[PDB]
């Protein structure tokens, strides 16, 4: 079968599932940005922009 | 000239009475008579809280806040003696009334600041 380092090559001839894999990557990255911001807001002290 | 039912739930019950723009006269003080304030009303429109900055140096400023306890803030039905002093100054000495309200306001960023808004004594 495909070696572990080639599993995503099933997408090369499959534009629809490539687009799906891209959408998922995009979902993960936007989800990261969202989560990262909320974690920063939950920990950020806005009381002193000077020091 | 409104009844309870005209007022109930409008927010008007937390507002002090007002006077028309024409009320720019003069109320005579007869040094011989005794006087009273039969009704004092105080209606806050702004609560400011002094910030506590990290180094004393730079004066700390009073900053605006958000009221979270609704239209429950006014002092009213307050009464007491209005003395005429030797020098013709008047001294109000509060005897009684609804002379305190607990109030919570909120600083930018969410910190809540409860206070007993009062003119007791
Ligand atoms: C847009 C960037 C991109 C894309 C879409 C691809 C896509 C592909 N690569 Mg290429 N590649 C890239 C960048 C990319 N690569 C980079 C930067 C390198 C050097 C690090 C390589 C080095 C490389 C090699 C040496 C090989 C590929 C292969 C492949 C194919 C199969 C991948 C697979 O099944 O992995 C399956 C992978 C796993 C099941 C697990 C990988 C776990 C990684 C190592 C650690 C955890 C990763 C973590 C989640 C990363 C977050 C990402 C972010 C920080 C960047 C596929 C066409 C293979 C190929 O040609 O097949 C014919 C192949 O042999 N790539
Ligand atoms: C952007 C990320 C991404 C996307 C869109 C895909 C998409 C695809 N993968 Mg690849 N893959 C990925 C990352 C991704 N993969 C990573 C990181 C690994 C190493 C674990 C793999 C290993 C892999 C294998 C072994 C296979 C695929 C296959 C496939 C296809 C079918 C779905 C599947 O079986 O997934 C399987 C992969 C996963 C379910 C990823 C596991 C999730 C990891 C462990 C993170 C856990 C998430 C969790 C919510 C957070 C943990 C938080 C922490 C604090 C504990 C599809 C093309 C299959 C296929 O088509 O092969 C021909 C297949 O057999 N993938
Ligand atoms: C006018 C025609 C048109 C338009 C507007 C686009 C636009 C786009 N294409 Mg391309 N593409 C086209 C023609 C078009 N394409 C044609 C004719 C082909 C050959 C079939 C391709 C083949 C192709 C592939 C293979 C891929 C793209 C991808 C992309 C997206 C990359 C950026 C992204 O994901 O941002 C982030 C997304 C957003 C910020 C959201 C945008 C809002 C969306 C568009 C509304 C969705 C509703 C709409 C009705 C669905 C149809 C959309 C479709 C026209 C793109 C972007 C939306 C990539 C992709 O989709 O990655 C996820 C991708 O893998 N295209
Ligand atoms: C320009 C920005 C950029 C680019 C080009 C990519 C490109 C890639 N991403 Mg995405 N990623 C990004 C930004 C980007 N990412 C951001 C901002 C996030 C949010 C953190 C992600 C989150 C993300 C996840 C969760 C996943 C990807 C995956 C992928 C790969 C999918 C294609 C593939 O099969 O490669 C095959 C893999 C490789 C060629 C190896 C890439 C190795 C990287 C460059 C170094 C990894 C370092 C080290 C070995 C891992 C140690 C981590 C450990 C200590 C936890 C590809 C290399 C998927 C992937 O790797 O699937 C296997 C995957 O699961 N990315
Ligand atoms: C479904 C749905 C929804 C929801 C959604 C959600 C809730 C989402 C979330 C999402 C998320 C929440 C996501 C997240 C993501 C994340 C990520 C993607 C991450 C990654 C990471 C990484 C990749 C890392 C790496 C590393 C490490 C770990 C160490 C150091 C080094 C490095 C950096 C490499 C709604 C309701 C809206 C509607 C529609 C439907
Ligand atoms: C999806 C995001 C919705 C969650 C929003 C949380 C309210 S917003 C949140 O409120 C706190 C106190 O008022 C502040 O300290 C903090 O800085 C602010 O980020």
């Amino acid at each position: 079968g495909l070696p572990w380092y080639r599993v995503h090559t099933v997408l090369i001839n499959d534009p629809g599932r490539l687009i799906a894999a891209h959408l998922m990557h995009t979902a993960l990255v936007a989800g990261w940005a969202g989560s990262m911001a909320l974690y920063e807001l939950a920990t950020f002290d806005p009381s002193d922009p000077v020091l | 000239t409104l009844t309870y039912d005209d007022i109930v739930g409008t927010g008007l019950a937390n507002k002090c009475p007002t006077l028309d723009d024409t009320a720019r006269g003069a109320y005579p003080i007869d040094s011989s008579q005794t006087y009273r304030i039969a009704r004092l009303c105080l209606q806050p429109t702004t609560f400011l809280v002094k910030e506590e900055p990290k180094n004393k140096r730079q004066e700390a400023e009073f900053v605006p806040t958000k009221l979270v306890t609704r239209e429950t803030t006014s002092l009213d039905q307050i009464q007491g003696e209005l003395k005429v002093n030797s020098d013709g100054s008047l001294t109000f000495v509060e005897e009684d009334g609804i002379d305190f309200q607990p109030v919570t306001v909120q600083m930018a960023g969410g910190e809540r600041i409860p206070l007993l808004f009062t003119v007791k004594n």
